[PDB]
RNA sequence: UUAGCUAGUAGGUGGGGUAACGGCUCACCUAGGCGACGAUCCCUAGCUGGUCUGAGAGGAUGACCAGCCACACUGGAACU
RNA sequence: UACCCGCAGAAGAAGCACCGGCUAACUCCGUGCCAGCAGCCGCGGUAAUACGGAGGGUGCAAGCGUUAAUCGGAAUUACUGGGCGUAAAGCGCACGCAGGCGGUUUGUUAAGUCAGAUGUGAAAUCCCCGGGCUCAACCUGGGAACUGCAUCUGAUACUGG
């Protein structure tokens, strides 16, 4: 208000805290699956989006997303863990960079392919 | 000591030595107390190579500065040529 | 001519020493606000004769003890 | 309390184009008698006289142009409580030349035009336009 | 560094011709340039001022063969000199070497003048230069190598730059078929139909 | 001859007995590239309507602005129910760099280099007026001389 | 949501010690000194010229280089 | 070694992201709230220009997208540049310390303020004017700037003693 309000109580900031608090600034961080299965989004969507409990290295244990149609992940499964929440998926907030140490690329697709780790086709 | 010699300043192939005061224990291209013109190598004609000045190298060399092998040749060349 | 800085002294309960209080006039950086603000120093003064209330007149100078750098040159307005 | 006596009189002068009055006396002092000189000087205002031996009070006289108030926006600017301090190169300009920033100075109030061309700062006082 | 596909798409897809061809045909006999490339050339939606800015620059960028961190570039140097931002573009585009040997007309198209560039065929008071890029100072003497000037790309060039309107910025003798450089050229010597303030405004955003 | 732009269709809705009934608001706003210049807010069952409408009381309403050869004179300040715009004049070759509806009222008033911000509530409809009533009590150098009395060159 | 801290600590007298001023240290005297303009305590953090964003004001930051500081497996110490 | 000279052939050299709105770009085929996309609005319940494939177009280019971090927009911490009757905001009220401000005239001083000058604010860096590598990146000379501090000399209109 005031100038000498302003004097005595400095405008002060407002902190605001990240939504990848298991990144800890960092893009990928290599993990290890734990419980890959699949859950049901929130209404109004509805299907059976593939999701996997993975132990960051760090000690963080968070869950993410798997993306594309088709994967070879199972339990004690190395993989790259990157930053990007699920908006329908309450809790998730992380994915799976494919074309890591184990998760492949897709299979069958020739378009995006930067975003799902396929290779050129010949 | 307080010496007068050539600290390098330009890039990859392209050296550009400036002449400076420096103390002979600190680094070549580090610290130093004034800078007394410049020496390019590679300037072809048409291009002032050198800007030394007299005046001041010589005020300095008067308490005790040492000039160094390469800037004494300059300096020479220089009164030789004007 | 030598730099010199004047204050309030604000407590003498020792021996030639005294504490004074300058007060100076600043603009605040950011909200451009004129406060005033207190720059406190130990002055050592021998043979004490200034008691508490009035303002005195210092000079710096050499460490004494361990932080009075300041002496005292003058006794202006002595009155309580 | 009245703290502020040319807050004082903006507000009454500013009133008193609002309200379409001939003449707004009040009670003057010496920076009142100099800014009204230099609002005098300028053209915002028509006339001002200072009547008055032991009270002494300023009554100007309103301009009117084709109906639109010759003043369109007072502004004090160095109120009491935030004081205001610019040199010759930081002068401030109102509306591009088209208003006035009076600056108090040691050669006295004459405007910020005035103290630009005298090569010295001061403090802003009213911004007229 | 430069389109390597069809010239003809991007002058039907802006709308007007780009002087991306010779000019021994007319460009509607040639081509179809009355609609966009495409399944969809015919439909004509409604574009609003980020589209027509990005048309707009999009055209020019064709016009004189630039890329986009070029034009960026280009963009800050007229930003930063003082003048009419959009004059200063303008004439640092016109500057480049091949776009003054095009004016010249020793190459058919831009695409031919930097190729001659680039090829050791253009000598520049005496010194060879391959930038396409390169900036033409007043009164600069641009000149043909030997083993160039008796081509008969660049008599067929300069026998064809008769139809257009020659520039009034350039001294170029086809004796010698040298050129030289005169004072830099302006809002009205160059063509009005390229709005500026759209392109200041794109970059502006 | 003079140009016109329309800035932003609405579907505003009424409810009925029998349902809910649908119209359509236009704002268009006019110029010929001089200080002449207006806004329009037609109300119809369709777009066409709806600015055919808009267009011609922009037009019986439009109204003059004392801009310069290129820009305007002086930085001005314009307030509205819900919208604060500060427009100031710029140099050859800057360009209206300007947003939301102020950009198409700006360029049908002529001026060429300009820089406007909007604070508050960015709405056409409120921020149109605020604008066109910031651009309406701009002064100008022969307007002030003449109602202060002194002459151009003595306030320069 | 850290309101009291400090007994070599504030100052003074006298001696000894470093290149010198210095509670730098001992021996006596006066109980002072710091603190709501943030003492004390907790966490984090090398500083600066600079760098990036921003019309500016501001915000974040200290890659390379340059100047300064501190450290050589860890702690303590001394000699030339 | 830079650089230049003759060989012969268009060769030895283009990929990436997007296409419902924000935002530059639309048409078919395949499942059928399933596969799936997702930065927000939100899409998939026989065609959703929104998923996958194709055509086409859009953008950049030896780079193209995502992720990690900062700021602008965010006037959404507002000194520049916000509010408190109802969206969040007058203490329930009063007294009062420190603190903040302060009616009017004159005299004194010059702390705040203003003008000039000196020292300095390293070099490097930004900006302006020029030069050298075929040109730019890069380097470089001069200037400006470093908006700051100290000192000395003059003004009291204003604040303060
Ligand atoms: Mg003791
Ligand atoms: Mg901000
Ligand atoms: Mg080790
Ligand atoms: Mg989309
Ligand atoms: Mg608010
Ligand atoms: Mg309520
Ligand atoms: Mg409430
Ligand atoms: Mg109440
Ligand atoms: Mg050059
Ligand atoms: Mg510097
Ligand atoms: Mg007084």
């Amino acid at each position: 208000a005031t100038v000498n309000q302003l004097v005595r109580k400095p405008r002060a900031r407002k902190v605001a805290k990240s939504n990848v608090p298991a990144l800890e600034a960092c893009p990928q961080k290599r993990g290890v699956c734990t419980r890959v299965y699949t859950t049901t989004p929130k209404k109004p969507n509805s299907a059976l989006r593939k999701v996997c409990r993975v132990r960051l290295t760090n000690g963080f244990e968070v869950t993410s997303y798997i993306g594309g149609e088709g994967h070879n992940l199972q339990e004690h499964s190395v993989i790259l863990i990157r930053g990007g929440r699920v908006k329908d998926l309450p809790g998730v907030r992380y994915h799976t960079v494919r074309g890591a140490l184990d998760c492949s690329g897709v299979k069958d697709r020739k378009q995006a392919r930067s975003k799902y780790g396929v290779k050129r086709p010949k | 000591m307080v010496t007068i010699r050539l600290a390098r300043h330009g890039a990859k192939k392209r050296p550009f030595y400036q002449v400076v005061v420096a103390d002979s224990r600190n680094a070549r291209n580090g610290r130093f107390i004034e800078r007394v013109g410049f020496f390019n190598p590679i300037a072809s004609e048409k291009e002032e190579g050198t800007r030394l000045d007299l005046d001041r190298i010589a005020h300095w060399v008067g308490q005790g500065a040492t000039i160094s092998d390469r800037v004494a040749a300059l300096i020479k060349e220089v009164n030789k040529a004007a | 001519k030598i730099r010199t800085l004047q204050g309030r002294v604000v407590s003498d309960k020792m021996e030639k020493s005294i504490v004074v209080a300058i007060e100076r006039f600043v603009k605040h950086p950011i909200y451009g606000k004129f406060i005033k603000r207190t720059t406190k120093l130990h002055v050592h003064d021998e043979n004490n004769e200034c008691g508490i209330g009035d303002v005195v007149e210092i000079r710096e100078c050499r460490p004494l003890s361990k932080t009075k750098s300041w002496t005292l040159v003058r006794v202006v307005e002595k009155a309580v | 309390s009245m703290q502020d006596p040319i807050a004082d009189m903006l507000t009454r002068i500013r009133n008193g184009q609002a309200a379409n009055k001939a003449a707004v006396t009040m009670p003057s002092s010496k920076l009142k008698v100099a800014i009204a000189n230099v609002l005098k000087e300028e053209g915002f205002i028509e006339d001002f006289k200072v009547e008055g031996d032991t009270k002494p009070e300023l009554e100007l006289t309103l301009k009117y142009f084709q109906g639109k108030a010759v003043v369109e926006s007072i502004q004090r600017v160095s109120r009491p409580g935030l004081r205001i301090y610019k040199r010759k190169d930081e002068l401030p300009k109102v509306m591009a030349g088209l208003g006035i920033a009076v600056v108090s100075t040691s050669k006295g109030v004459m405007t910020d035009r005035a103290a630009r061309q005298a090569g010295l700062g001061g403090e802003i006082i009213c911004y007229v336009a | 560094a430069r389109y390597l596909g069809p010239k003809l798409k991007l002058s039907r897809r802006e709308g007007t011709d780009l002087f991306l061809k010779s000019g021994v045909r007319a460009i509607d006999t040639k081509c179809k340039i009355e609609q966009a490339p495409g399944q969809h050339g015919a439909r004509k939606p409604r574009l609003s001022d980020y589209g027509v800015q990005l048309r707009e620059k999009q055209k020019v960028r064709r016009i004189y063969g630039v890329l986009e961190r070029q034009f960026r570039n280009y963009y800050k140097e007229a930003a930063r000199l003082k003048g009419n931002t959009g004059e200063n573009l303008l004439a640092l585009l016109e500057g480049r070497l091949d776009n003054v040997v095009y004016r010249m007309g020793f190459g058919a198209t831009r695409a031919e003048a930097r190729q001659l560039v680039s090829h050791k065929a253009i000598m520049v008071n005496g010194r060879v230069v391959n930038i396409a890029s390169y900036q033409v100072s007043p009164n600069d003497v641009v000149s043909i190598r030997e083993k160039a000037k008796k081509q008969s790309r660049v008599k067929a060039a300069l026998e064809l730059a008769e139809q257009r309107e020659k520039p009034t910025w350039l001294e170029v003798d086809a004796g010698k078929m040298e050129g030289t450089f005169k004072r830099k050229p302006e809002r009205s010597d160059l063509s009005a139909d390229i709005n500026e303030h759209l392109i200041v405004e794109l970059y502006s955003k | 001859e003079l140009q016109e732009k329309l800035i932003a269709v609405n579907r505003v809705s009424k409810t009925v007995k029998g349902g809910r009934i649908f119209s359509f608001t236009a704002l268009t706003v006019v110029g010929d590239g001089n200080g002449r210049v207006g806004f329009g807010y037609g109300k119809a069952r369709e777009v066409p309507a709806a600015i055919q409408k808009a267009m011609e009381k922009a037009r019986r309403n439009m109204i003059n602005v004392a801009l310069n050869n290129g820009t305007l004179q002086h930085p001005v300040k314009g307030v509205h129910t819900g919208s604060r715009v500060f427009m100031q004049p710029a140099s050859e070759g800057t360009g209206i760099i300007a947003g939301g509806a102020m950009r198409a009222v700006l360029e049908v008033a002529g001026v060429h280099n300009v820089l406007a911000k909007a604070y508050g509530s960015t709405n056409p409809i409120n921020v149109v007026r605020a604008t066109i009533d910031g651009l309406e009590n701009m002064n100008s150098p022969e307007m002030v001389a003449a109602k202060r009395g002194k002459s151009v060159e003595e306030i320069l």
